[PDB]
């Protein structure tokens, strides 16, 4: 898996591969790892399949019955709940998940939330098997306030090298761009990204 | 850690007649749920009237049957061209198996032919050289589904005379080849439907005074 | 170590022209000793017959359990229990024990007093039905009896003709195994009337 | 006793009516580590014969080794030895057997898959398999790891049994190698898009193709695909 | 183990039972009767782990003499024997089982019929013309396959265990210091005082 | 299950004729009685593989001993070889229980007990096998020095059916052998199968079987 | 071997029908194709009395779920159900199920691990015969199939299972769930592996087998 | 395990040893001889593992006779043992030692005084008034400490060791079926043949 | 470690961190481990430094010895002698090394042996516990035929990524430029290549 999430000037953008392993099998090559959990707070799964879902699913669910009693949650609420399941369980899930959202006072955040439980909130974040090649070239090219064309071809550069290097890592590179606009779904083809 | 074994399935069968031996196989070869081979022979002319098959570790399979053609051709060197007989030849394998009582071949080991009176034969191995010359014997992955089957319908085992209150045994006979031939081809079918390891094709090897010819019979292929 | 291979056994079971049979041998050992040779491993509930092979102790308390239930569900029903009704509360019974099971493999046999049509199943050790319409086999020997059975078995024999096919599927398949044989029975069962034969076989 | 470091995948392979093809990706795996991209796992000996190596490389390295010096003593004191008694796919082959054999009865294997493809003196289609247990047998098609679980049922549809070959054309068996491939690379998390495939053909003799890529790919559907469930956007 | 031998004949269920206790290296007692009266015509003798092998005779004891007073009548041999097995059947998937072998002599005075019940700490009940557990049986099955007929006397039953015990004093390694011989019949439970040479 | 028990009228050596490979019954006619010479006999439990080939190898020994020393070897002396051998290969994992049983004018008739451990005894009365305890049993009760020739085998036949029955891993048939001073005399071949039914109805025991 | 196919107006699911025990075939012709509701079908490897009671209990739920309701089963309902239970048991219930169906918000097709993670896509493979049907599929599989072309690639698929893996073989059952009409279960939709009639027969004449005691048996109270 | 004991009086050294054989749940042979004459004054008695037991004691014997035959003299008892102890102690540091234990008595005739030794298969080597190996030491050491005196004539020294036989009867789990008495004094090695009741 | 060796115009230049850690504790924070076993053939060591300095000595003795007799030895045929003690006592050496050398001919070449014991000439190669982090950077940033002060600079910024990231790795980075010109040693301090 190579998943990340990068604050820009008009808010943040996810993207993540597409790919699913048992073992060296590709279970599924066009996986969806951008999971919604309120109309703008998405967040990227990486390690088990089943118990980041299962976490997802909770969340999703503690967030809709937040906005019934006391309107949208704030990122930063988000990441608590998140943290919340993965520190008071960590003794039974394999779980690392980035947590992404775009408020109106507090533009774009990442949030991301690594194996113990523990929460770290960063200007970017990176994560998953993949994320290891990428430390290097990540860290040089991520300037703050980055323009949307920018943000998505620093994302778009930095998952084909992860994809290139990380077997475990390959398919498509989705996309979900989170500013005052809406919410836009970007998908990038192999036959693109591979040859820059 | 490195694990010097492995299953190639298969099962083979061995028949003796009054006159007659068969020696039959299945022609699959699989490694663990793939098929490697729906062909692969298995039951091999060893020249002097002797067929053999070594089958479950196809390597160690395939060596034995290899060292023991090459003893029998060093046979016919060392004492004038004599014909190595079955009884000899059962002896040989054994001292070739027990060769490797602590690193052993991992087969079941059947060998067919006549004997010094024109007679059928089938001698059996156990993997580190046990051998009892049979009537008849199944070896390999349906060798549990297959030999009951043989005990009843080639021994005539548990039955007896109609209406003598089960005192008089059922007279015990010979069969001809084409009743053995008949027993062979139900034993590889019914073996085909309830094991995994088993079916693709039937290679049945027939050694009489005249020779060795070669039957093959296809079987299911799932 | 495994308690499917502690005291040995066999039952089989096979559908002929208007009737069923079902047979097993009578050994009870301890590994090695062979304790019982009268332990009988088929039960009836009505006109539904159960063989039940694997550990001894699970064989009687299954017996004692299904004698229980079919016993309250002819009071409450005010009618014989069905083999294909028995064998969906075998089923859902083993599989409530699903993280402690009986180590047991069942065998149903019967045939339906309104359709009149002749039912044979058998289960894993957790309840998953196995439901043939030619045969079913279980036990120490169970590997005998599929090469046995899948060779002999044809359909639509008579029931003079189903009891020399059975009797001598268990025979061989038993004297090709350690921990079965020492005395074997028979049930031919029809519509009206059902006959139990005890088998002549060796005492090794 | 040893554990393969660096290693390749599947080595696919058929036989045509005609002749041999083999073909086998150019990637050289770390474990989940993609380390090396300029790899070739297809070797050929002589103009006869092309030997397709899966597993450890560095065994692969020694086995390649071995075939140069098997050509170089073949020729010595040998007249003969670019025809009568030049190097047979057959002869190749039992030697890598034997060695193969005698490796892991020595508990100190050479961990590979290997696949001899080629053409006999005689115009005859050899194609044999032999891995680290010494493990030895043909069939119309061949593959290793991966290739023996999805490349063989595909190869399988072309040539199911021997009265096969004869029907199947140089077009139809390469088509189908080159999809083989393809579906490898779809599903194989150890696989390269970047492959060589060669051809023994009775006639043409021996073509080595490098430089191939994966080409073809059906990625679109991939847009309409959002969550794991419940999810609409 | 130790030693616990039962047999039916005529009209009698004779129990013989080791009188050795040994813990380690050394035979603590020699005169230990592994037995317990559950009712006056219902005899259960036992062997097993060190604890469990009383606890649970005494368990059961208890509870067969609670309803011999309740029903003011005694629970035939075969009803105690489905009961004690029942009990096993339970302990085998307890959180700590009782480790205990028993054989069950009873005299039915409905049927006038000896009856011998021979059960295993699984709960694996089986009615015998004779019994024994643990190593025991390896021994005195064959002797008694041999010599055994059900219209033996009570005379020729004690006879036959005698033949029984020599053998096990030839070829057993384990100094199990003698039998205690009890018979059941019709007139109820009475102990054979001169076994040490019969 | 193998037995030999040493009387007034020589040895008794009795043996059944299974071979296991653990539940699976893989013969049911076996031989585990080696013919060394007229005057020496040989019987094998444990692993089929181990005793059929060290056993042969005595005879052999055994022969090489008479072309060398022009004379029969002795029960000790052969018994003494194949322990000797055995002790070689203690802790390898060979499985052997073995008698080695003959007649000389030295010894007379000697019965000589034989185990891959390496344990070497003489004796009267032996039982070797998985079975041994159930041969035990019935020979033990019915053992005189003072039987007939007729009665001796009879016993010898009648553990080896005791044993068949009771343990699992015995049976298929009764394989006999009378060893006086002209040597072995074999005593046929007895079918469990037939036996059992037979010695029932005639002696009136095994009334533990129904029928 | 089972697999999932959508079409343009619907979903289909295919199966083999064998069941084993270790090597030995017990089934020959088992039913592997399961109904949670009517219109929402379930295929089944792993543990087979798992993969059959947790298909039995959420079809129960789903019913009752139903009634109360009184709507249409949903596909997402009986995943969500499935996925929740699965994961529960932390894998310890061994079920891996591909679930098709059609319902009023359209055609669906999910599969289901033993964990209970999910998984949605157009075309799916489950079992030990996944490999050799997932190699057809992505070779075979396009946009905008018929239902004729649905059928075919997902027999084709169940084939290269049959052939080519041990785990699997016997006979293709197929269900097909289309957005308009009543899902039809195709119960053995392909026989290819029909036995060859035995050389001879076995009857025995009777008398054969040594009886030694014969009784009546009471059935009637 | 086997019983090994010895016994160093006025003018002898008695060796009792155990006569059971015993492999599994069967007693082989109840008449077992556990010692070789290594020399006319010098006795050695052993105990351990099936195998090693006899084949190391047939070997020291065959070495001694040998000596013997070579310089036609006897080796003192002291000589013999210091031999079997630098066997013992080269076996332990092998491939697979010899597992046996065992007891030299003998009299030197030079010193006019008889000599128990007892080696272990470390290659322990002591002298001792009395000794035992396996487990019979643990009760027969300390009613050794209690009933032994040095004067004790070889008669006295007998009733000594019937006293420690009835003891190990008692008190020891296994039946090792009773014990062969062998006297080693001034004029050589002889049997007790009547210990079966003395 | 992070080790690496870039083929430029000129030649070859080799670079590696200093630090070698006994667990977390830094044994030596200024270890040489760019290792000469030939004038103009050098090696960056990497694993076990036992294991690799008692190769590097051994290769060494071979390429004296081989000089002796038959003069100047090629690059290749260092890497071959590296490879043939790597390869045959695979199962006790944990040893990955670079070897990189200066022919007149054959300009500048880079061959690297991992663990197994195969040989890979490449362009250029990264190896050590923080090459991981740099397999993005390094193949975003390498050009053939650089010059040297270009080629200095992607060793300069490769390393003090590796080392930024990389616990295993720090210290200075060491550099030895392989020319026509002769050997040229090079070091930067922390001061320097930490603020770029
Ligand atoms: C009486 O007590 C009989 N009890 C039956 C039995 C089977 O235990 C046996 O010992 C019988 C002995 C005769 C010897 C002469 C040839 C026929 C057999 N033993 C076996 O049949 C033997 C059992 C056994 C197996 C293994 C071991 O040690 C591991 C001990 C005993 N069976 C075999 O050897 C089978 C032969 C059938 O294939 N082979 C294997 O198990 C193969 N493995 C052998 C060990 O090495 C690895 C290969 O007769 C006594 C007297
Ligand atoms: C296609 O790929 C088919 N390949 C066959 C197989 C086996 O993978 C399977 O999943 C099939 C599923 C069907 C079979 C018919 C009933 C409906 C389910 N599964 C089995 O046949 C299954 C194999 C299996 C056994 C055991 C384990 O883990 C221990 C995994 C898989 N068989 C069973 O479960 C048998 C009963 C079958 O008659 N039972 C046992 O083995 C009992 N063990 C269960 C676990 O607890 C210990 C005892 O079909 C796929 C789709
Ligand atoms: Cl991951
Ligand atoms: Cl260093
Ligand atoms: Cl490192
Ligand atoms: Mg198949
Ligand atoms: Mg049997
Ligand atoms: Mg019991
Ligand atoms: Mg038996
Ligand atoms: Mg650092």
């Amino acid at each position: 898996t190579s998943i990340m999430a990068v604050t820009f000037k008009d808010g943040v953008i996810l993207g993540a591969d597409s790919r699913t392993t048992t073992g060296a099998y590709i279970a599924n090559r066009v996986t969806d790892k951008l999971t919604r959990v309120h109309d703008k707070i998405w967040c990227c799964r990486s390690g088990s399949a089943a118990d980041t879902q299962a976490i997802a699913d909770i969340v999703q669910y503690h967030l809709e019955l937040y906005t019934s009693q006391y309107g949208t949650p704030s990122t930063e609420t988000a990441a608590s709940v998140f943290k919340e399941l993965c520190y008071e369980n960590k003794d039974n899930l394999t779980a690392g998940i980035i947590v992404a959202g775009y408020d109106d006072k507090n533009k774009g955040e990442v949030y991301t939330i690594p194996l113990g439980g523990s929460v770290h909130k960063l200007p970017y974040a990176i994560a998953g098997s993949g994320s290891t090649f990428i430390y290097g070239y990540c860290d040089k090219n991520f300037r703050e306030n980055m323009s949307k064309e920018e943000t998505v071809d620093f994302i778009k550069h930095s998952l084909s090298q992860a994809i290139k290097w990380d077997g475990s890592s390959g398919g498509v590179i989705r996309m979900v761009v989170l500013t005052a606009a809406g919410v836009e779904r970007l998908i990038f083809y192999p036959d693109e990204y591979e040859q820059l | 850690q490195f694990n010097p074994y492995g299953d190639n399935g298969g099962t083979i069968l061995g028949i003796a007649g009054e006159d007659f031996a068969v020696l039959a196989g299945d022609t699959r070869n699989i490694t663990d749920y793939s098929i490697n081979s729906r062909y692969e022979p298995k039951v091999f002319d060893c020249g002097d009237n002797i067929v053999m098959s070594a089958n479950g570790f196809a390597a160690d399979g395939d060596a034995l049957v290899k060292r023991f053609k090459n003893s029998v051709k060093w046979y016919h060197f060392d004492h004038n061209d004599k014909k190595l007989s079955i009884n000899s030849a059962a002896r040989n394998i054994q001292h070739l198996l027990y060769g490797k009582r602590f690193f052993p071949y991992y087969v079941h080991t059947i060998i067919a032919g006549l004997d010094e009176d024109g007679k059928g034969a089938v001698y059996s191995f156990d993997p580190v050289g046990s051998y009892e010359r049979e009537q008849c014997r199944a070896g390999g992955a349906a060798a549990s589904l297959i030999m009951p089957f043989l005990d009843n319908q080639v021994n005539f085992k548990n039955q007896y005379e109609p209406g003598t209150n089960g005192k008089v045994k059922k007279p015990l006979k010979y069969l001809s080849v084409e009743e053995v031939i008949k027993l062979v081809r139900d034993s590889f079918t019914s073996a085909t439907e309830r094991h995994i390891q088993v079916g693709d094709g039937l290679e049945i090897l027939i050694v009489t005074k005249d020779g060795v010819r070669k039957e093959f019979y296809e079987l299911k292929r799932d | 170590s495994d308690p499917s291979s502690i005291n040995g056994g066999i039952v089989v079971a096979m559908t002929g022209k208007d009737c069923v049979a079902i047979a097993c041998d009578l050994r009870l050992g301890s590994q090695s000793l062979g304790v019982s040779n009268k332990f009988e491993k088929i039960f009836h509930y009505g006109h539904v017959f159960l063989g039940i092979t694997g550990l001894a102790t699970d064989v009687t308390t299954l017996n004692e359990m299904f004698r229980y239930k079919t016993n309250l569900y002819k009071l409450k029903e005010e009618r014989a229990i069905e083999p294909e009704t028995f064998t969906q509360l075998v089923s859902s019974s083993l599989y409530e024990r699903r993280f402690g099971p009986y180590f047991v493999g069942p065998v149903v046999a019967g045939i339906n007093s309104k359709s009149g049509k002749p039912f044979i199943a058998g289960f894993d050790l957790i309840g998953c039905i196995d439901e043939a319409k030619d045969f079913i086999v279980s036990g120490t020997a169970s590997d005998q009896l599929f090469g046995m059975c899948e060779s002999l078995y044809e359909p639509n024999l008579e029931p003079e003709d189903l009891f020399e096919t059975i009797s001598q599927a268990l025979l061989n398949a038993a004297d090709r195994d350690a921990l079965s044989g020492w005395g074997a029975v028979v049930y031919i069962i029809k519509k009206d009337e059902v006959v139990k034969r005890y088998l002549k076989m060796r005492q090794d | 006793t040893q554990q393969p470091i660096v290693t390749g995948t599947s080595v696919i392979s058929m036989k045509y009516d005609n002749g041999v093809i083999i073909a086998a990706d150019n990637l050289g795996s770390y474990g989940s580590l993609l380390r090396f991209n300029g790899v070739e796992r297809l070797i050929p000996v002589g103009d006869n014969t092309v030997v397709g190596i899966s597993g450890d490389i560095s065994d692969m390295q020694h086995i390649e080794r071995l075939l140069k010096d098997l050509v170089t003593e073949n020729a010595y004191d040998n007249p003969l030895a670019d025809a009568e008694e030049a190097l047979e796919p057959s002869y190749i082959f039992e030697y890598l057997a034997t060695v193969m054999y005698q490796r892991r009865s020595k508990m100190n294997p050479l961990w590979n898959a290997i696949i001899v493809a080629g053409v006999q003196s005689n115009g005859d289609q050899f194609l044999r398999y032999v891995n680290l247990l010494g493990v030895t047998y043909s069939s119309p098609t061949l593959a290793t790891g991966f290739g023996a679980h999805m490349a063989n049922p595909l190869l399988r549809k072309v040539v199911d049994r021997e009265s096969d070959i004869p029907k199947t054309t140089v077009q139809v068996a390469e088509e189908a190698i080159v999809n083989a491939m393809r579906v490898l690379y779809y599903r194989d998390a150890r696989s390269s898009r970047n492959f060589s495939l060669a051809i023994i053909d009775k006639n043409t003799g021996l073509t080595f193709k490098k430089n191939l890529q994966v080409e073809n790919m059906k990625w679109d559907f991939a847009k309409d695909i959002k969550g794991y469930g419940t999810q609409k956007i | 183990m130790d030693i616990i031998l039962g047999i039916r004949v005529q009209d009698s269920v004779i129990l013989a039972s080791s009188k050795a206790v040994t813990r380690g290296i050394s035979v603590l007692k020699d005169s230990d009767d592994k037995t317990r009266q559950l009712s006056p015509h219902t005899l259960m003798s036992f062997a097993g782990e060190a604890g469990d092998t009383v606890q649970f005779a005494e368990y059961i004891q208890a509870n067969i003499q609670l309803y011999s007073i309740r029903e003011d009548y005694e629970l035939s041999p075969q009803a105690v024997s489905s009961f004690v097995r029942q009990e096993l059947a339970k302990s085998i998937r307890s959180r700590r089982p009782y480790q205990v072998n028993v054989l069950i002599g009873g005299y039915d005075k409905k049927k006038n019929k000896p009856e011998l019940y021979q059960i295993d700490y699984l709960g694996t009940k089986v009615e015998l013309p004779y019994g024994a557990h643990g190593y025991s049986g390896f021994y005195t099955f064959s002797l008694l396959d041999h010599h055994y007929r059900p219209d033996m006397t009570t005379e020729e039953g004690l006879d036959l265990l005698k033949l029984c015990v020599q053998e096990l004093e030839k070829r057993m390694p384990m100094d199990f210091k003698g039998v205690i011989v009890k018979i059941v019949d019709k007139d109820g439970i009475r102990q054979v005082d001169d076994f040490q040479a019969q | 299950t193998t037995l030999a028990f040493r009387f007034q009228g020589g040895i008794i050596v009795a043996v059944d004729s299974r071979a296991t490979a653990g539940n699976w019954v893989a013969s049911q006619t076996v031989k585990k009685v080696i013919e060394i010479n007229p005057f020496l006999l040989g019987t094998m439990a444990g692993g089929a593989a181990d005793c059929q080939f060290w056993e042969t190898w005595l005879g052999s020994q055994c022969r090489l001993h008479e072309l060398r020393e022009k004379e029969r070897i002795s029960v000790a002396a052969a018994s003494k070889i194949l322990s000797n051998l055995v002790y070689q290969y203690k802790g390898a994992g060979l499985s052997m229980g073995t008698m080695i049983c003959g007649y000389t004018r030295k010894e007379g008739p000697t019965i000589y007990y034989v185990d891959s451990d390496g344990t070497r005894l003489k004796g009267d009365i032996f039982c070797v096998g998985s079975g041994q305890t159930f041969a035990y049993g019935v020979l033990d009760s019915n053992y005189k020095w003072d039987l007939s020739v007729e009665d001796a085998l009879y016993l010898g036949k009648r553990s080896i059916l005791a044993a068949a029955h009771r343990d699992a891993y015995s049976g298929g048939s009764v394989n006999l052998y009378h060893v006086t001073e002209d040597g072995w005399i074999y005593h046929g071949n007895h079918d469990v199968g037939e036996l059992f039914w037979k010695v029932k109805e005639e002696e009136g025991s095994f009334n533990n079987v129904i029928g | 071997t089972i697999v999932g196919v959508k079409f343009n107006n619907g979903v289909v699911i295919a199966a083999d029908t064998r069941s084993t025990q270790g090597p030995i075939v017990a089934d020959k012709n088992c039913a592997k194709l399961h109904r949670i509701s009517p219109k929402i079908w379930c295929a089944g490897a792993g543990t087979a009395a798992d993969t059959e009671a947790v298909t039995q209990l959420i079809g129960s739920n789903i019913e009752l779920h139903s009634l109360y309701t009184s709507r249409e089963p949903r596909v997402v309902s009986a995943l969500q159900m499935l996925k929740q239970h699965l994961f529960k048991y932390q894998g310890h219930i061994g079920a891996y199920l591909i679930v098709a169906g059609v319902d009023p918000t359209g055609s669906h097709l999910f599969s289901i691990h033993a964990h209970g993670s999910t998984d949605v896509g157009y075309y799916l493979s489950l079992g030990s015969g996944s490999l050799a049907a997932m190699a057809v599929l992505e070779s075979h599989w396009k946009q905008d199939l018929t239902k004729e072309e649905a059928i075919k690639l997902a027999s084709d698929a169940i084939q290269a299972g049959i052939w080519n893996d041990l785990g699997s073989g016997s006979n293709v059952d197929v269900c097909v769930m289309e957005i308009g009409k009543d899902a039809e279960y195709l119960r053995n939709y392909l026989t290819p592996n029909v036995r060859e009639e035995k050389q001879k027969s076995y009857k025995f004449p009777r008398g054969t087998t040594a009886v030694l005691k014969e009784s009546i048996v009471n059935i009637c109270d």
